[PDB]
DNA sequence: GGGAGTAATCCCCTTGGCGGTTAAAACGCGGGGGACAGCGCGTACGTGCGTTTAAGCGGTGCTAGAGCTGTCTACGACCAATTGAGCGGCCTCGGCACCGGGATTCTGAT
DNA sequence: ATCAGAATCCCGGTGCCGAGGCCGCTCAATTGGTCGTAGACAGCTCTAGCACCGCTTAAACGCACGTACGCGCTGTCCCCCGCGTTTTAACCGCCAAGGGGATTACTCCC
């Protein structure tokens, strides 16, 4: 039924293709277009999650948290360039300190 | 006595807040800045508490980040030791200082 | 009370996918919100101005490609231009 | 690899 | 003045997750100038989208969209 | 005759070739790397002769800016002579991959 | 109707000197010069593929001036009078 | 013909004060090791110039294709009626936070 | 090498308040339709991008030379760290109250 439900996508094409509209980026927008954007936010949310659920499993935690979002992002290449702008709330810094400082003996 | 040889302890600290997530600035003095900086632009602004917990975390990242560069500046020059004049070519290289 | 709409739902839905073991806090979960809404607005602003550069009123699914190309790095965009293609084509196929 |  | 309550240990701590081993005594006022100037600029655009609101009560997206436009996206508070 | 000792003309190429806003890198050279380059990306592709003047332009400013955030690491060093790591330093903290 | 190869040694050791010259640099390492041959290829890659990416999608296939200011714009290094 | 100026209302939320505690900050002190100034040398950078390369100029040819105009219709915008998806709210309980105990693994002096 | 001390870690017990499920309702997705214009596309044309020749000489190259500056080592001085003690005020639970955010109606202007 839904246009969600026809492209096979849990993220809402109606929804995006309502914004689309509201936010003036076009006179006009194509049909086709809300079912494209709509899939890619789901891709790259499904990308991030499950990072960031290996790193939750990692820390033997079940529910996500930002110390797991900020640990998925900064330890994947892409992702890490996609929000090398951004900064995450209680996410913290990957553990990291410069070999010279190390105490070498 | 026992007692720990200089920057032994400085490594733990490093480890330990690299781990947490908390935020490590006091958030009344902070707040208080926040309202003296914010009183030059309007006379009795008011703030919802998170926007001062969003100026915060922006903040802290900020310097934080800041102190990673200056970090590789300190080293770069052979230094263990940062110091202002790798705070400032951080600041200008990044472009903040032109 | 005014009413206040968020990707949360859609969110868990794909982690259910990805984890169904796993759950998201509500600070988590508003991150995830605010990624949502941050890449939506570059790939439409994006879009937008390759509408606008090639004189054209309609953004469609070819100006959403090339700008998630444009801004999405490496094989994340291949894999991403890649699900978007695929679900205009089984959307173009429904009944 | 990455996801889907 | 108020922006000797980010004290000395707290600069350090800041450092410390910064992956500082070693800090000079000058640090401090450096971090605390620099820190001002930050929250000088950001406050002044979050002061704007308020006095175009014609709000008196800056919000967290007042913040958030001060900080987008300085080009450094914060994730987690709404926006 | 006269010999200048290493480093004296260097101040009197820094001068001219910052009072001199003419482009530095050969034309046709930088032309032919970017077709190659773009050969890449598509086959058979065609420039417009100001697309490759704008490229060397860009390409040129973008050196040049570096090479200032460069010397500055350099001098940071106290060092005089620039080496790859105070490009690597530079480019890092720029944040550049 | 032809191919190219090791093009990029053509930007000249002297070309180099001249642009660390300009950007004031009083001395320089034998080594800077193929650490600049690719940070330059790396440059140029990523100007270069946005502005092909521009070229496509107006489904041209002569890269124009205005894909090339286009794609430097993309990086906030935006280039004046070429147009906009 | 509907955006928005605006006036009246609620009551969320924000500012503010206070009292206890005690975690964190401020201070002093001893000395380890780091910063950095000297000096030595050798290697690798710059300047010179004779030789070589090919960038540049100009000219000329051509044809790919950028750009422009005409015609059609597939497409998306507007609309009214219908529906259930998504929201606010309420509630439940187990994942996470904390204490406390023992294990063990690092640190550095002997 | 070995040992004592500090610190971090792993483990089990307690418990609470945030995340997940359920409810119900309302407004926004969507269905079916008409309309009309965006743009697909086909045809033309004439710009300018590619190719080639060939002459000139600007720039690049390579090899010599030497000297200047990279950096390796060393010594000294004082600045920072670690930490024991005293002091401060951050925190927070409570409570007060009223500003103004937000929501409504009324209306007149663009």
């Amino acid at each position: 039924k839904t246009r969600s439900s026809r492209a096979g996508l849990q993220f809402p094409v109606g929804r995006v293709h309502r914004l689309l509209r509201k936010g003036n980026y076009a006179e006009r927008v194509g049909a086709g277009a809300p079912v494209y954007l709509a899939a890619v936010l789901e891709y790259l949310t499904a990308e991030i999650l499950e990072l960031a659920g290996n790193a939750a499993r990692d820390n033997k935690k079940t529910r996500i948290i930002p110390r797991h979002l900020q640990l998925a992002v900064r330890n994947d290449e892409e992702l890490n360039k996609l929000l090398g702008r951004v900064t995450i709330a209680q996410g913290g810094v990957l553990p990291n300190i410069q070999s010279v400082l190390l105490p070498k003996k | 006595p026992h007692r720990y040889r200089p920057g032994t302890v400085a490594l733990r600290e490093i480890r330990r807040y690299q781990k947490s997530t908390e935020l490590l600035i006091r958030k009344l003095p902070f707040q208080r800045l926040v309202r003296e900086i914010a009183q030059d632009f309007k006379t009795d602004l008011r703030f919802q508490s998170s926007a001062v917990m969003a100026l915060q975390e922006a903040s802290e990242a900020y310097l934080v980040a800041l102190f990673e560069d200056t970090n590789l500046a300190a080293i770069h020059a052979k230094r263990v030791t940062i110091m202002p004049k790798d705070i400032q070519l951080a600041r200008r290289i990044r472009g903040e200082r032109a | 009370k005014t009413r206040k709409e968020s990707y949360a739902i859609y969110v868990y839905k794909v982690l259910k996918q990805v984890h169904p073991d796993t759950g998201i806090s509500s600070k988590a979960m508003s991150i995830m919100n605010s990624f949502v809404n941050d890449v939506f607005e570059r790939i439409a602003g994006e879009a937008s101005r390759l509408a606008h550069y090639n004189k054209r009123s309609t953004i469609t699914s070819r100006e959403i490609q090339t700008a998630v190309r444009l801004l999405l790095p490496g094989e994340l965009a291949k894999h991403a231009v890649s699900e978007g293609t695929k679900a205009v084509t089984k959307y173009t196929s429904a009944k | 690899g990455r996801s889907l | 003045d108020n922006i000797q309550g980010i004290t000395k240990p707290a600069i350090r701590r800041l450092a410390r997750r910064g992956g500082v081993k070693r800090i000079s005594g000058l640090i401090y006022e450096e971090t605390r100038g620099v820190l001002k100037v930050f929250l000088e600029n950001v406050i002044r655009d979050a002061v704007t989208y308020t006095e175009h609101a014609k709000r008196k009560t800056v919000t967290a997206m007042d913040v958030v969209y001060a900080l987008k436009r300085q080009g450094r996206t914060l994730y987690g508070f709404g926006g």
